[PDB]
């Protein structure tokens, strides 16, 4: 009983790590990519005039 | 005999905190420096929805970005016409404890559970001009905290016992399960990809699913109390989460570990949804003291707040577009904000 | 009026929809709720036979007034994640066994309990009815064995009435909420007819009471 | 003439201001006080049986303000005056204080029914009758009030013009008097019937009701009964200089009853009281 | 899903007569029912409508304070009334189900009709071709115009294309601008702008063999058009 729990858990706390990692300025540089790609699109931020707005009144 | 096997797991993890100390250089704070800010942020309510006499639990937009559907402590769950406020169906629920509710992405078919441990599946488009039960699935514990579906035969779900699993339709029976938690996963969110998702539970931490194989991949932690929500960035490389500390937290996934922190020293309640924003820039939060707020994803700062109703918020949601944002409360009225 | 032939029977219908909503609301609100708490081996299925898979549900009628009855005995999950549900009850029915004593010790357990559910935030404002099953064995029991072991600082003497007396002062002691609330007490067994007739008085009294305070008179 | 009428002493004039002027300020302070915790509070305005006592202060306002103004005119600067203007002032006096009344009756309405039928009490009580209620309420009291100056006038017709009021016959004072009495022993007797069935039931409620009761009727009844009865008098009866004397002080009476309802009402509700304490 | 037709028969000038309809197969109740006819020989003829609860009814211009139409939910039945019957009331007529939400499909299910004899501002839709050949495997293509804009402000163009066979009641094929109906294959399509519609076929089997008809659907009384034959 306490043989077959503690085995699971080595076992998946020995999968994890393998995994390849990357430092945090890489990881960091895409978000603000990504958010500067897609700025101009985005009603939320800049507010439409009130022609496009389908909920206008 | 098992001694050995508890110093194994003990130095497995100090090694895997070494390893994710070694990968930590910058932090993002520091990054993010030299950016103009985004500034005031301020938001009218364009509609209000009414005709529920209890509490709203959940609600979920459509993809056509126009429909929305909303389940309350009553038995009924309405589908709204957002542009005119028109109610298009209203349909009855056996058990009045319900607590998640979905839409599939086809518009065809919606999703209801609750307390009762049980995932009803109901057809909407059919030639007799009603909405009927389609499915029953059964075979949890523990009461359902919420589910999505991946196509027409295909959903996952949480159950309030340490276990997640994915379904079949048509022939009823589970084809996978998900079992590394240790007390209630609360709350799942899908990549926008639909390979893998990521869930939360009360023993503060997250893990990363594999939804083929069935595998855990990655666990993170962090929290101090139960985690109530979870989300997907819209890239698909990171997530925030909620608890109850009245703080949030971003994690990401190659780097495996936490970027940032969104917390206010005069915020001392707890937080029951969260949402992101097309292109990821803002953040927003629900909160028990009746408001909701919004957060500059790449900044502490917050950018503006959301305060309309009378009691506590439940629920949010952004469309696919993303132009308005809806929110339900306790008060029974959902509100949608441009 | 800018609305072509289409949209006008969208509206229609959603006036339909709005009628049976209301219906459907008005024909709920003229039924009393209650919650059945308890711990195992309490009489909770004594009192359920008396009176007429996640959670469980009955119905029954007394004098042209209705009541139903919810049991959440059989979730075994946290408790502090789904119990706001049942804020709005208009009271809480508590099963306790007298017999249970000299049997770490269950009636401490109960008063543990008792303790909790009744202090909780959720429930500041919600009277509570309690009843104290099986008192022939309590009877058949005090003689034999003394009441010291649940309290060893018990200074009275073996008799029923006392240690009855005793038990209910120890059990009704324990609300820090006097106002707000009030605790009616039964003593019932195995063989009763009178507990639906109980619940109907209390029930009564705790409406009149929060009409007369809804409206502002107290 | 508008002389003959004008009856005050010298020496009677100066008490006739200092009571008119502090008195009906306490009238507007408490009014006021009340109406902001009531509109500050999400749980307070929701509710509806807090609208009648809204009402019952605004009507209360309105009317003090307007008789202080109308009295001290007439009675200290000896102002002369049209009759439409004064029939305006009149009509005006009368609206405010007919409003008041209905307010208090249809609280008093609202309590019975909460013990009349204590299952169905929230049924039937909705806040769309509420407001039906009030908006009816107060379009009667505004055409009672106007009704005079449309036509009906003691001088613009034939007919014995009143001993008290310039200008005005004796058939709509009567009116007022005959609907006044009315609504008053409505108020008397739900009361009376709440606390009979609450002693009935009770067989620690009863000391209480019997407590907040008894005060409620006494005021109500010691404060609206030596007007009406002078008032009755002068429609059946003759005038004397003594008679006119003890109204005017009796109307002075009437304007207390306005600065004591506002401390029944609101402190005898504990709901009330924590908001204003959360609220400083 | 089905409805029969009962009534109909020969008739004297100035009588009177009663059609009925009974339903059976669906939610009787939430469904908005109309009343069409056709000549031995013409088109199609709209005559009157009754909304769901019975809380509208509309009448064509020609048949005012004569006609009468009535409904009876727990039966599952609908009425029509007819008094002073005159020589041109002689026709077939047809009882027509049509449901009104967002995103629905009006117009979608029609009965078999009963035929009854009697012994001896708005829009205008219309069709410029008629009898026109066709060989298997080809592609063709039909016409309409009209006499007004049917775009509205909304973004919604009010326009159906129904296909009625030699000795068959009429089937819904596009029941909008460009919305193909249910159960009908790809080979249909419909385009069109403002006041100039078209329908085609990429290729035309044996079955695809009738008459086409345009009906608009912007205001009362909902105005159909002409026919339009194919010949193999
Ligand atoms: C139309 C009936 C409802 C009328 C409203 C009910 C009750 C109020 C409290 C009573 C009177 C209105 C008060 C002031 C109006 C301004 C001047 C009144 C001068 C008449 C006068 O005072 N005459 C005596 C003899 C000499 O002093």
């Amino acid at each position: 009983a306490s043989i077959a729990q503690a085995r699971k858990l080595v076992e998946q706390l020995k999968m994890e790590a393998n995994i390849d990692r990357i430092k945090v300025s890489k990881a960091a540089a895409d978000l603000m990519a990504y958010c500067e790609a897609h700025a101009k699109e985005d009603p939320l931020l800049t507010p439409v005039p009130a022609s496009e707005n389908p909920f206008r009144e | 005999e098992l001694d050995q096997l508890r110093q194994e797991a003990e130095q497995l993890k100090n090694q895997i905190r070494d390893a994710r100390k070694a990968c930590a250089d910058a932090t993002l704070s520091q990054i993010t420096n030299n950016i103009d800010p985004v500034g005031r942020i301020q938001m009218r309510t364009r509609r209000t929805l009414r005709g529920h006499l209890a509490k709203i639990y959940a609600m979920h937009w459509g993809t056509d970005s126009r429909l929305l559907v909303s389940a309350s402590q009553d038995g009924k769950l309405i589908i709204w016409d957002s542009y005119t406020t028109n109610k298009v169906h209203a349909i009855p629920l056996r058990s009045s404890w319900v607590m998640t509710c979905a839409y599939a992405p086809s518009g065809n078919y919606v999703a209801c559970g609750g307390l009762d441990n049980i995932c009803s599946i109901y057809n909407l488009k059919t030639r007799e001009g009603n909405v009927r039960v389609s499915r029953e699935l059964a075979g949890h514990t523990g009461y359902l905290s919420c589910c999505r579906f991946l196509d027409d035969n295909q959903i996952v779900t949480s159950s309030g016992d340490t276990t997640c699993a994915l379904w079949d339709i048509e022939t009823g029976q589970q084809t996978t399960t998900f079992t590394g938690h240790t007390g209630d996963v609360m709350s799942l969110s899908l990549a926008p990809d639909t390979r893998l998702f990521v869930s939360g539970a009360c023993d503060a931490s997250a893990k990363l699913w594999d939804v083929r194989e069935g595998m855990c991949r990655q666990t993170f932690t962090g929290h101090e109390s139960d985690i109530n929500a979870i989300c997907f960035f819209p890239n698909g490389n990171a997530f925030a989460t909620g608890s109850d500390d009245a703080t949030c937290r971003l994690f990401d996934l190659r780097a495996d570990q936490e970027l940032m922190t969104y917390s206010h020293d005069n915020i001392i309640c707890g937080i029951t949804s969260v949402s992101f924003s097309k292109s990821g820039r803002l953040l927003l939060a629900g909160y028990d003291d009746f408001n909701c707020n919004v957060w500059d994803a790449l900044k502490a700062d917050r950018a503006g707040v959301l305060a309309g109703h009378d009691n506590r918020v439940s629920c949010l949601g952004v469309t696919d577009d993303g132009m308005a944002v809806a929110t339900g409360s306790w008060d029974s009225f959902l509100k949608i904000w441009n | 009026c800018t609305l072509s032939a289409e949209d006008k029977a969208a509206v229609e219908r959603s006036k339909m929809i709005d009628r049976n909503l209301r219906e459907d609301g008005e024909k709920a609100a003229r039924e009393v709720k209650l919650l059945l708490l308890g711990a195992g081996e309490s009489g909770k299925s004594t009192i359920v036979k008396q009176m007429k898979t996640g959670i469980v549900e009955t119905h029954f009628t007394f004098k042209d007034l209705h009541f139903k009855m919810f049991d959440v005995g059989g979730q075994r999950s946290e408790r502090k994640k789904w119990i706001h549900c049942f804020e709005g009850v208009t009271a809480i029915i508590f099963c306790v066994a007298l017999s249970d004593y000299d049997l770490m010790n269950r009636m401490h357990e109960s008063m543990k309990l008792f303790d909790s559910i009744c202090n909780n935030k959720w429930f500041t404002d919600t009277s509570i009815i309690l009843f104290l099953n099986k008192k022939d064995l309590f009877e058949e029991k005090i003689k034999k064995s003394p009441l010291t072991i649940c309290y060893p600082e018990y200074a009275g003497s073996n008799t029923y009435e006392e240690a009855a007396a005793y038990i209910q002062c120890q059990f009704e002691d324990l609300n820090k909420r006097k106002d707000t609330k009030e605790i009616y007490t039964h003593f019932t067994c195995a063989t009763d007819t009178k507990n639906v007739q109980f619940v109907f008085d209390a029930v009564t009294d705790v409406i009149i009471k929060n009409n007369l305070k809804d409206c502002g008179l107290f | 003439d508008i002389e003959c009428f004008m009856v005050l002493n010298p020496s009677q004039q100066l008490a006739i201001a200092v009571l008119s002027l502090t008195l009906g300020t306490f009238t507007v302070l408490e009014n006021l006080l009340v109406l902001c915790v009531i509109l500050h509070s999400r749980s307070l305005r929701c509710r509806p049986s807090y609208h009648f006592i809204g009402s019952l202060a605004v009507a209360d306002l309105l009317g003090s303000v307007i008789f202080v103004y109308s009295f001290i005119d007439f009675h200290v600067f000896h102002r002369k005056d049209s009759r439409n203007v004064f029939l305006f002032k009149l009509g005006g006096v009368t609206a405010s204080f007919t409003a008041s009344v209905g307010s208090l009756f249809l609280t008093a309405i609202d309590r019975y029914i909460s013990i009349h039928r204590p299952l169905a009490y929230k049924r039937i009580v909705t806040r769309p009758k509420a407001v039906v209620a009030f908006c009816l309420m107060w379009t009667i009291a505004i055409v009672i009030a106007v009704l005079p100056l449309l036509g009906w006038n003691c001088e613009k017709l034939q007919s014995v013009c009143s001993d008290i009021f310039p200008h005005i016959d004796e058939t709509y004072l009567m009116f007022w008097i005959g609907v006044t009495s009315v609504l008053l022993l409505f108020i008397v007797y739900a009361y009376m019937y709440i606390l009979w069935k609450a002693h009935s039931h009770a067989v620690r409620m009863d000391i209480r009701l019997a407590k907040t009761l008894v005060l409620i009727l006494v005021v109500l009844i010691i404060c609206w009964g030596p007007l009406l009865a002078i008032m009755v008098y002068d429609v059946f009866g003759k005038m004397n200089k003594l008679i006119k004397t003890v109204f005017a002080f009796c109307s002075m009476l009437c304007l207390l009853n306005s600065t004591v309802n506002p401390i029944i009402y609101a402190l005898r509700s504990k709901d009330l009281r924590h908001a204003f304490r959360s609220m400083f | 899903v089905q409805l029969v037709e009962s009534g109909g028969g020969l008739v004297q000038p100035g009588g009177s007569r009663k059609l009925s309809c009974s339903a059976s197969g669906f939610a009787f109740s939430s469904f908005g029912m109309h009343w069409v006819r056709q000549a031995p020989e013409k088109g199609l003829e709209w005559v009157a409508y009754i909304s769901s609860g019975s809380g509208t009814i509309y009448y064509a211009d020609t048949v005012k304070g004569r006609f009468t139409i009535s409904r009876d939910d727990p039966k599952n039945t609908l009425f029509l009334q007819m008094t002073s019957l005159r020589s041109e009331d002689t026709a077939m007529y047809y009882c027509v189900r049509s449901i009104y939400y967002y995103g629905s499909s009006p117009f979608d299910f029609w009965g078999q009709g009963t035929t009854l004899t009697v012994s001896s501002s708005d829009i205008v839709m219309t069709q410029a071709t008629s009898s026109v050949p066709v060989t298997p495997g080809e592609s063709v293509s039909i016409s309409c115009r009209s006499s007004k804009s049917l775009l509205h402000s909304n973004g919604n163009t009010y326009l159906y294309w129904f296909l009625q066979r030699p000795g068959q009641s009429p089937q819904l094929l596009i029941y909008r601008m460009s919305n193909l109906a249910s159960g009908v294959p790809d080979r249909f399509s419909g385009s069109g702008s403002g006041t100039a519609f078209t329908l085609t076929i990429s290729r035309l089997e044996a079955e695809d063999v009738g008459v086409y008809y345009c009906m608009q659907h912007l205001e009362y009384p909902l105005t159909f058009g002409a026919g339009t034959k194919l010949e193999l």
